[PDB]
């Protein structure tokens, strides 16, 4: 397939960026719920 | 002056050599599991069992004291 | 039971139990033949710059890969349903023990001749005296007589529970309103080690199963002392 | 059918006086299709095409699949070279090597 | 040279090994000098310079097959950043064991799993060939 | 009648990166998070 | 009864943009609303009521 | 215009992308699931809690996967964007009733993540086999709102069905017979008469499973007369069908990839292809108490279901065959989705043959309820349905949205995804062997050194899912818009460009009949 | 078989009519007379509280929780047997 | 002209299985996982009864 | 009587396609086109409302795979696997 | 502008209020379950009721007065209706293995016999042979109405398709009163579960059928059918024939071999 | 007199009926005996083998309903 240039190039600093956003969306929310896991057990 | 070589069926001429390979690997694998696996598992049970005593093997299990039922 | 880094089964106990082993080398042989051909075939059509584009003729090569299969499959078959069959045989008992699964325990009736009847349920791992096995141990084992053919029956009196004994070949479900017998005959003393074999709720994972295996004249005095 | 005819009806093909650039391409497109290198007389009838049809550059894409129809047998490509010489000479048509084209 | 979104419709050109003779010139609009040069293909090839045979190959295709069939470096950046990718993985997995999960059984103590190897022993787990196969029950150590 | 192409054949709109950042982490990150709470609901509860 | 087909087959086609679901006229449109509520409010109360299940009582 | 255009939908390209949205919010949910499984059995112990909640984690899981990702994705997705371009139809049949399919889903859906808030969640296994599911053990609406949540599942797939087999047969150009459709067509029909044939078994054996709960029939309760096998019997004589539902549209993308990446105009051994479909198909419905080798039949029986079972092999064994024959000779182009294919081609392969071990009832009796069983369907769904969903998606990214992804993310992606994956399930195999049963949250000492290892490969896993995110994220970030695709000659649903117009084939094609 | 009867040179309509009047209604009217006749109440047999009959797991979701939706007093007996 | 890989391709490698390689081997060593190996040839049986 | 025909009340594309057919006439495409010789002097002949239609091309009877390509007003266009030719013809309905 | 026959339907909410229905009947009858409220339910069967009138009526705009309906859509129509008639058949198919499983094999819980201990079954040469006559006496009053109908006849389709319709409601009402007067309940074992089970939902569907014919004898009324173009009047035809074989099986099954 | 012998009659894993059978004909022989005032003690085999096969829970209910009058087998 051939395509044209990027449109709105997305630099290296802007992906760093959006990988970090997305992992840490999965990340914390979860992170926070296993890290309190037990002030859940407890009570 | 170069010969000519052969310029047909290359693709099927190197097809065919390397099914012929697999096969005879595939024998000689068959070959290897029966010896490393399949007859060194049924020798292992033969010869386990050829003089078993139980008896022998409950007295020593009694003493080693594993049992509910067997001081 | 099963040891730290454990690949294949258990070790035997059983002959039909050993039949089992042999049949499975026979399949894993093929399975392991089946899968590096593809593997290699694979490797095969990728690692080359010839190329053969245009419509290829498919019916030959559909013979080989239809008629070989089948023979394969043929092959497997054969001992498979021999082995079947086996475990199938009359074999005439000479005792004969009932199995209740419970949430979350089993009970075990011994009633040939007198009523005995306990409950055996898993050993707290706060209580595991040095040297047992967390998760495996119960308080009352089912003690039975090496070499000889004992007919287990299986039931439930509440949500199914399945009895199992990796060791000697043996997994038969536990179903209320149902009986369903399996044949049990240890080639050597010991113990032996099952776990509960279906979902049945909160503690599915702690009714383990210990059978105690010696000889006849120690397993009639604990059948005594346990009345 | 045999080699012989097999090759004898790609000649006939490239030699038709009047061959459009249609089927210039149609035939050296499906040609490369097959599992062969397609010897040298069938190579000269697409090559003398490209001629009457005034075009040079068809004529050294035709060298390129050749050689890369040969893929690993490197023996292949300098035999058809050779063979074609004389018609590379009497056409002017320069080959890939000559022009360049097989730098990366 | 410059291919649009609106032109999916009509023939395209494609640098392909097994496509040698795509179904358009890679440059259809002409120079005047590039005109010169189309007029004077009609003539001897030997007449034509090296350079006019070039510029003439050029208008016709895009990439010679050497350019198109060329390797890349690419797999190291694929492997390395797998490699990464995996790498951070592990600091997932250091979280958790720090921060989820709590003490192991005691049954996993080193005085428990003697005494647990020893019963096993006794009790001859295995003792063809999984276990107790392995312990020498004469010189009372493994088998060597 | 409806845009067309690239862009404009999807419920999310792609106008802005970073706008499409925030709206895909929502979508993919509530979806990840939900069974996390779930569990903590029920250890919550009894 | 007598065969009306062809006022209604006038009236549907009648070229004036609106969907089928409409275009019988300003009843389709208070059906629609009247369906539309109910299904919108029935949902929310649904939430609701799974709200309040999730919690010992 | 948005409410019209993404809540009124009648445009199959408009439905197809709420399913694949859908079926990519499910995919998270269902590895959140999934993570929060091999957690607690990441060390020896307990993390949350006994085994309800730890199955009630278990069970959504599996109906998550199945239900709300691999069936939506699949059918819903690739099957309403790509068969009506693939034959030149202007839509589906009925595609007012095409988009209840899609809308029936969310409050599916819905009703699963309310079984699991209220009481105690529906901690059955994915079977929801009675007594344990039935009102003394499972008190409560959880496994009602489970029942519930299936029905609606079912009627979307069997409105779904009837459309896709009325469009397939009715709407093709009038020279084009059944023999000139693409073979992922011919999987979607397929799929279709599958879902249409076992769906209704299913629902008839929940159905009174609900009435067991809730009015006082005894189907599967022994006090009333009523049998718990019988259930087993009416759920699997819908539940193998719906592993090979699970399958086959896989198996037509992955001939359409192998075939596309190869630079092949098409298949090796078309008919042959078909032939085996079908034949897996009809062989898909007489087997189904394989899944019952335990339970108490007579020996005949288990002969006759070891038997019928085996021979799936071979018009299996066909296909992928003919995907080496389909690779044999190409121009291969080394794209990401072509190296989904590739490990979806071993991997399906090495989880088929384990499926083969267990087919036999004998050794059967060893390995039932346990992780040999995971091992094998983890093979064929997290590396077989998975790896088509992932080869079909990179591939027709492109069609669908007008833009590209960025290949060399893609192959990393793929890399990550194909190491986790192996390091998840392989050992599991051993776990099995050696006797670790299923749905339990905890294990004896001796199996700890392969659950860590299958939960250490599971967290490989979920990096690859969030950078799988970042990447489509990167994609529509970018911007960068497709111009030339290479063979549409034998590739219609790229032909009108790409993303396609709303409206396609408003003026059919034309094929003369010759 | 053929039944006994004869036409089959055309099915239309008339001949579909004769038959829904020469036949199909008759045999209607026929058992709706046998039945209208074989009707009047047989006599409620005793009442024993059978383990395997009036199941109650769980309390109907209308009434008393303890009645069968179309609960016939005359004939279907409570778990605790007929109704005053 | 040089592309990503070109430039940036060697250091990526190494870096990555640098990285890779050491933090599974602390990971793996260090933070008190415990594998359950064999004891078979490592631990020498102590009397338990 | 009483029952309405078609010929008294079918409307819309209904009515326009049964009066199309009672003329002999396709316009909604419901047959399938014979092909003519397909040479350059006798291409097949393809009608459209636009000046492009995408053909289909079964190049031999039977074969399992169909050529798709893009039509264009102009010069006759052969199919890029059996060189079969095709024209179009604009305009109407 | 198309120049193909196909239906291009108007962008719709019906099935948007239709999964919202399915939603609300379903959270309804858990909510009645275990809530003691009907409250949803209620909500849930009317809007489900109201999706259905309006789907319906629409298509019978876009055919009857819109003329959408070429042969090719009705082609399709025809594959649609008999598709639905199959899964309906595969439904009912379950509920008959239920039936034999437990019949064949009687449990020690039932006296190990059928019919169980206890349980005294209806005659089925009474009302259940009296519903078996005038559910055949039914399909062929409705062939009359076809053939009528193709014959331009539309006072005797009328007259038939009223026949047809009576028959379906005395079937209906005969096994509402057959109901109320059987000495066994659902609660009374498997005997009774697979009894009303089955029963009830060949009863739901005789009403269904019946409905349908109902909408037909309507627009039939209206003139809407024309002597070659009847699709609806097909389809409900083929359900009532497929809801004549069903009882066929279950009067077979369960009345004669079951008693 | 060990255990219960193989009954050709079920030869399969289900052996409910097996243990049923012999439940009923062991009653069925005590009720015959006590009818035509018998010896009760010809009817022995039938508890031996009922008692070696059946749960304790499934005699001591079928008693129960025995002496309820709500055993549905026949005896
Ligand atoms: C991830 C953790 C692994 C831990 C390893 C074991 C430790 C040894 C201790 C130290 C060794 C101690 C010696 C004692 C031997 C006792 C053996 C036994 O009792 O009996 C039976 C055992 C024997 O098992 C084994 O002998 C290991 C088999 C390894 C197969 C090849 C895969 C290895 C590739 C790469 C790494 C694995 C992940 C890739 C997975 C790929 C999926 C196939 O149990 C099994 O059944 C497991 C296999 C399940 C069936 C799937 C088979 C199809 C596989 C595909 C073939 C790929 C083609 C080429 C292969 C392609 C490679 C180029
Ligand atoms: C499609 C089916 C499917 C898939 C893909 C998976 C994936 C995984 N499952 Fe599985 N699992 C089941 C179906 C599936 N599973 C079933 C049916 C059961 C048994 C239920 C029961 O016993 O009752 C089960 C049971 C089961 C168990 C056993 C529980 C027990 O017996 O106690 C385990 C444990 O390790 C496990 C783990 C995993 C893991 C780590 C993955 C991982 O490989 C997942 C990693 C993530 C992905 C593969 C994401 C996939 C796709 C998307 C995110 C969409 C992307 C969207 C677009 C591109 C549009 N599963
Ligand atoms: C996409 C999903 C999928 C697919 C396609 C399959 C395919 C197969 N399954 Fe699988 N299965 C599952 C999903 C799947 N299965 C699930 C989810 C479960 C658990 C359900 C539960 O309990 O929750 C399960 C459980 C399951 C069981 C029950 C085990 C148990 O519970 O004890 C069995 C038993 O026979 C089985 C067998 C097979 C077989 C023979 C195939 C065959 O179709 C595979 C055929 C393929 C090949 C053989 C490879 C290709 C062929 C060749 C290269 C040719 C040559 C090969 C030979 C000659 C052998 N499966
Ligand atoms: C002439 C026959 C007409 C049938 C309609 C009658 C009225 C009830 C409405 C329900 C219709 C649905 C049919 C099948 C549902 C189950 C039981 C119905 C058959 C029936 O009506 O049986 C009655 C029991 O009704 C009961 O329990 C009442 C149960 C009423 C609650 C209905 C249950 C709701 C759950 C059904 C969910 C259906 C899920 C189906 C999904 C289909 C696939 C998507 C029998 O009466 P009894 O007093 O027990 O015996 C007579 C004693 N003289
Ligand atoms: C199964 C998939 C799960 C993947 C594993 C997730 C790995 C990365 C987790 C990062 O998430 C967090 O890290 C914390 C610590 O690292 C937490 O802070 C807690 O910890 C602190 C440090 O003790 C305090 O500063 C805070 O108040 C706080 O509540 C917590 O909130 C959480 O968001
Ligand atoms: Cu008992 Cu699981
Ligand atoms: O189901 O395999
Ligand atoms: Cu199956
Ligand atoms: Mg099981
Ligand atoms: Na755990
Ligand atoms: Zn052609």
């Amino acid at each position: 397939i051939t395509a044209k240039p990027a449109k709105t190039p997305t630099s290296p600093k802007e992906q760093a960026i959006g990988l970090s956003v997305t992992f840490l969306s999965f990340l914390l929310p979860a992170g926070w719920v296993l890290y309190h896991l037990d002030n859940y057990k407890k009570s | 002056a170069l010969a000519k070589p052969q310029m047909r069926g290359l693709l099927a001429r190197r097809l065919r050599f390397h099914i012929v390979g697999a096969f005879m690997v595939s024998l000689g694998f068959a070959t290897f599991y029966k010896f490393a696996v399949a007859e060194k598992r049924k020798k292992a049970y033969a010869d386990f069992y050829r003089n078993y005593d139980s008896m022998k093997d409950f007295e020593e299990m009694r003493k080693a004291g594993i049992f509910q039922s067997a001081k | 039971m099963a040891y730290p880094m454990q690949l294949g089964f258990q070790d035997a106990t059983s002959p039909i139990m050993e039949e089992l082993l042999h049949f499975h080398d026979h399949t894993l042989m093929i399975v392991f033949l089946i899968s590096s051909l593809v593997l290699y075939i694979i490797s095969l059509m990728l690692t080359t710059k010839l190329t053969h584009t245009s419509t290829m003729d498919a019916q030959e090569v559909e013979t080989i890969w239809t008629i070989l299969p089948a023979i394969i499959l043929i092959l497997i078959a054969l001992p498979s349903l021999r082995i079947l069959y086996m475990m199938d045989e009359i074999n005439n008992p000479s005792l004969t023990v009932k199995t209740m699964g419970h949430q979350w325990y089993w009970s075990y009736e011994y009633t040939d001749y007198e009523d005995l009847s306990f409950d055996s349920y898993m050993i707290p791992t706060s209580e595991l005296k040095p040297g047992e096995l967390r998760l495996l141990e119960v308080d009352n084992r089912v003690v039975l007589p090496m070499e000889m053919t004992i007919r287990m029956l299986v039931s439930s009196e509440d949500v199914l529970h399945s009895w199992a004994v990796p060791s000697l070949g043996l997994k038969t479900d536990a179903i209320p309103g149902r009986l369903n017998q399996t044949t049990l005959m240890s080639s050597r003393p010991g113990l032996y080690y099952g776990q509960c074999s279906e979902i049945c709720g909160s503690n599915h994972s702690f009714m383990p199963i210990v059978l105690e295996l010696v000889p006849l004249k120690y397993f009639e005095k604990w059948s005594a002392s346990m009345l | 059918e045999t080699d012989e005819e097999f090759d004898a009806r790609w000649v006939t093909y490239f030699n038709k006086p009047d061959i459009d650039a249609w089927e210039l391409r149609k035939g050296m497109n499906t040609l490369v299709g097959y599992d062969l290198v397609p010897e040298p007389k069938i190579i000269d009838a697409a090559l003398r095409a490209c001629r009457r049809l005034n075009d040079f550059a068809s004529a050294v894409r035709i060298l390129e699949v050749v050689k890369d129809k040969a893929g690993p047998h490197k023996e292949i490509y300098p035999y058809v070279i050779q063979e074609l010489r004389p018609t590379l000479n009497e056409l002017g048509i320069s080959t890939p090597e000559e022009l360049g084209l097989d730098k990366v | 040279s410059v291919v649009k979104s609106e032109d999916y419709a009509l023939p395209s050109y494609v640098d392909r090994r097994d496509y040698p003779l795509p179904d358009v010139a890679h440059v259809k609009n002409l120079s005047a000098s590039q005109k010169a040069l189309k007029e004077k293909e009609k003539a001897s090839w030997s007449s034509l310079s090296i350079d006019e045979k070039v510029e003439l190959y050029r208008l016709k295709f895009k990439e010679s097959f050497a350019e198109m069939n060329r390797s890349t470096n690419e797999w190291k950046t694929v492997v390395g950043a797998a490699m990464f990718f995996i790498g951070f993985t592990a600091l997932l997995l250091i979280w958790e064991k720090h921060y989820v999960y709590g003490p192991i059984p005691h049954t996993f103590e080193e005085e428990w799993v003697a005494k647990q190897t020893k019963r096993m022993l006794d009790m001859k787990v295995a003792p063809i060939q999984g276990f107790s196969a392995k312990w020498d029950y004469d010189k009372n150590e493994w088998k060597k | 009648h409806y845009e067309e192409g690239p862009g404009k054949n999807i419920p999310f709109s792609v106008e802005n990166k970073w706008r499409l950042l925030a709206m895909m982490t929502l979508f993919f990150g509530s979806g990840f998070a939900a069974p996390f709470f779930i569990v903590r609901h029920q250890l919550l509860k009894k | 009864f007598e065969n009306r087909v062809a006022e209604k087959q006038k009236l549907f086609q009648e070229d004036n943009g609106l969907p089928v679901h409409l275009k019988g006229g300003a009843t389709d449109n208070i059906l629609y609303r009247v369906t539309m509520t109910l299904c919108l409010g029935g949902t929310l109360y649904s939430l609701y009521c799974l709200g309040w299940a999730s919690f010992p009582h | 215009m948005f409410i019209n255009r993404w809540l009124f939908s009648t445009n199959h390209k408009d439905i197809g992308t709420l399913y694949l949205l859908f079926g990519a919010w499910a995919g998270m949910v269902g590895t959140a699931l999934s993570l929060l499984i091999r957690a607690e059995l990441g060390q020896p112990g307990t993390l949350l809690g006994d085994d309800q909640i730890y199955n009630v984690v278990v069970t959504a899981h599996a109906f998550v996967m199945i239900f709300f990702m691999v069936m939506p994705i699949m059918i819903g997705g690739f099957g309403n964007w790509l068969v009506p371009l693939m034959i030149g139809a202007p839509d589906m049949a009925f595609p007012r009733m095409n988009n209840m399919s899609f809308w029936l889903l969310p409050p599916s859906f819905l009703l699963l993540l309310a079984s699991s808030m209220v009481e105690a969640g529906a901690g059955t296994g994915w079977t929801v086999y009675p007594p344990l599911a039935g009102n003394l053990a499972h008190a409560g609406a959880s496994v009602d709102l489970t029942i519930f949540s299936l029905h609606l599942a079912g009627v979307s797939s069997i409105l779904g069905a009837i459309n896709f087999i009325t469009t397939i047969i009715n709407m093709k150009p009038p020279a084009m017979s059944q023999y000139q459709t693409p073979l992922f067509v011919w999987s979607v029909m397929i799929t279709a008469v599958l879902l249409l044939l076992s769906l209704p078994v299913l629902a008839a054996g929940i159905t009174m499973l609900l009435t067991d709960r809730n009015l006082n029939t005894t189907f599967f309760d022994p006090a009333g007369g009523g049998d718990p096998i019988l259930y087993q019997h009416l759920f699997w004589f819908f539940g193998h069908p719906e592993v090979y539902i699970l399958i086959l549209p896989g198996f037509g993308m992955i001939s359409h990839i192998v075939t596309y990446y190869s630079g092949k105009k098409e298949p090796f051994g078309y008919m042959g292809m078909v032939w085996a479909m079908m034949s897996i198909g009809f062989l898909g419905f007489i087997v189904w108490a394989h899944h019952m080798f335990t339970v108490g039949m007579d020996v005949d029986t288990r002969a006759y279901f070891t038997s019928a079972t085996m021979i799936i092999a071979i018009p299996t064994g066909v296909k992928v065959f003919s995907w080496l024959a389909t690779l044999h000779g190409g121009n291969i182009k080394w794209s990401p989705a072509m190296m989904w294919a590739l490990g979806f081609i071993f991997l399906f392969t090495v989880g088929g043959l384990t499926g083969i071990v267990l087919a036999n009832s004998s050794l059967d009796i060893v390995l039932h309820d346990t992780y040999y069983v995971v091992a094998h369907f983890h093979y064929v769904l997290s590396m077989g349905a998975v790896f088509a969903i992932m080869g079909g998606f990179v591939h027709w990214f492109p069609l669908f949205s007008g833009y590209t992804l960025n290949d060399t993310w893609a192959k990393i992606h793929f890399a990550i995804m194909f190491v986790g994956v192996n390091m998840t399930f392989f050992p599991q195999h051993f776990l099995g062997l050696s006797g670790m049963p299923r749905r339990y949250s905890d294990y004896p000492d001796a199996y700890t050194m392969w659950n860590t290892i299958s939960s250490m490969g599971s967290f490989i896993s979920l990096t690859a899912v969030m950078l799988m995110v970042f990447i489509i994220w990167e994609a529509f970030a970018s911007k960068r818009e497709v111009l030339t695709v290479d063979l549409t000659t034998t590739n219609l649903e790229w032909l009108n460009g790409c993303p396609p117009p709303y409206h396609t084939f408003e003026e059919p094609t034309y094929v003369n009949l010759k | 078989a053929s039944a006994a009867k004869g036409d089959h040179g055309g099915t239309g309509a008339r001949t579909w009519r004769f038959l829904t009047f020469g036949l199909a209604l008759p045999s209607v009217a026929l058992c709706t007379l046998n039945s209208w006749l074989h009707s009047g109440h047989r006599e409620r047999p005793a009442f024993i509280p059978y383990h395997h009959l009036r199941i109650r797991t769980k309390p109907f979701s209308w009434g008393d929780g303890n009645h069968t939706f179309f609960h016939n007093p005359r004939v279907n007996p409570l778990p605790t047997g007929y109704e005053k | 002209a040089p592309d990503f890989h070109d430039k940036y391709g060697n250091a990526v490698l190494a870096s990555g299985a640098t990285f890779c390689v050491a933090v599974w081997v602390y990971m793996a060593t260090q933070i008190g996982i415990e594998w359950n190996p064999s004891p078979v040839g490592r631990v020498t049986p102590k009397e338990w009864r | 009587g009483g029952v309405p025909t078609d010929e008294e009340q079918a409307t819309g594309l209904e009515r326009e396609v049964m009066l199309a057919a009672r003329k002999g006439q396709d316009p909604y495409n419901i047959l399938a086109p014979k092909a003519t010789s397909g040479t350059k002097e006798d291409p097949n002949l393809v009608p459209s409302i636009t000046n492009k239609r995408i053909v289909g091309c079964i190049c031999e009877e039977d074969n399992s795979t169909v050529i798709w390509f893009w039509l264009h007003k102009g010069e006759a266009q052969r199919c890029p696997s059996c060189g079969t030719h095709y024209k179009l013809v604009p305009h109407q309905l | 502008h198309q120049t193909h026959a196909y239906h291009m339907v108007n962008p719709s909410p019906w099935p948007l209020t239709g999964a919202l229905s399915a939603l609300l009947m379903t959270s309804g009858l858990t909510m009645w379950f275990h809530f003691n409220s009907m409250t949803l339910l209620m909500i849930g069967l009317t809007t489900n009721m109201l999706t259905m009138y309006q789907w319906w009526r629409d298509v019978i705009r876009e055919s009857t007065f819109q003329g959408h309906h070429t042969p090719a859509v009705q082609k399709g129509l025809r594959y649609g209706m008999i598709l639905f008639i199959i899964s309906e058949v595969l439904f009912f198919t379950g509920f008959f293995w239920a039936f034999y499983h437990s019949s064949l094999a009687p449990t020690p819980e039932l006296g190990g016999c059928w019919p169980p201990t206890g349980i005294h079954p209806l005659n089925p040469l009474e009302v259940p042979l009296l519903n078996t006559s005038v559910l055949l006496a039914s399909g062929v009053s409705i062939t009359w109405a076809h053939h009528s109908l193709m014959e331009g006849d539309r006072k005797h389709m009328l007259q038939a398709l009223f026949i047809t319709i009576t028959l379906g409601v005395y079937f209906t009402l005969l096994q509402a009163s057959e109901y109320y007067e059987a000495p066994f309940t659902i609660s009374d074992g498997v005997y009774g579960s697979t009894f009303f089970v089955a029963t009830g939902f060949h009863g739901l569907h005789v009403i269904i059928g019946s409905t349908f014919l109902i909408v037909c004898f309507f627009r039939q009324l209206k003139f809407h059918f024309t002597s070659n173009h009847h699709f609806g009047f097909e389809a409900a035809a083929w359900y009532w024939h497929f809801v004549d074989v069903v009882w066929l099986f279950l009067y077979v099954s369960i009345y004669w071999w079951g008693s | 007199y060990q255990t219960a012998p193989f009954d050709s009659r079920f030869p399969n894993q289900n052996q409910t009926r097996n243990c049923w059978q012999n439940y009923l004909d062991f009653h069925r022989c005590e009720k015959a005996m006590t009818a035509k005032g018998g010896d009760v003690s010809v009817c022995e085999w039938y508890r031996r083998v009922y008692k070696s096969l059946c749960p304790i829970s499934w005699v001591s209910t079928w008693d129960d309903r025995r002496a309820e009058g709500t055993f549905p087998g026949k005896i």
